[PDB]
């Protein structure tokens, strides 16, 4: 019995969740999707403005 | 007396898990424990107070 609660609470702070870690990992591609799209709008025109300046 | 042996050792074992049964290196039932906080409020203020008598 005593075995059964300390691999409960063990699994409690330790075990991942694995639907919270899902969505923070469906998050984070999103997030990095995010900014590589931002980036490469931002590495080009800024930059490419200057050359329709001239 | 046969019941009288088996009673001690009965006995004995109570007293055994009482200074046994530990959570992770925390002794719950010997006495010990007495009256615990926890937290479990954002804030300062929030606590349950558990009591463990021997």
């Amino acid at each position: 019995n005593i075995q059964e609660n300390v691999e409960a609470s063990k699994s409690r702070i330790k075990d991942t969740d694995f639907a919270k870690e899902t969505t923070q990992l469906t998050k984070s591609q999103i997030l990095q999707q995010a900014g590589t799209s931002i980036l490469a709008q931002a590495k080009q025109l800024p930059n490419s403005a200057i050359s329709l300046l001239q | 007396q046969a019941l009288n042996e088996e009673s001690v050792a009965l006995q004995d074992e109570l007293n055994r898990i009482a200074e046994t049964t530990s959570f992770g290196g925390r002794k719950l039932l010997n006495g010990s424990f007495g009256e615990a906080s926890f937290q479990i409020g954002s804030s300062s203020g929030e606590a349950i107070i558990m009591g463990l008598t021997s």
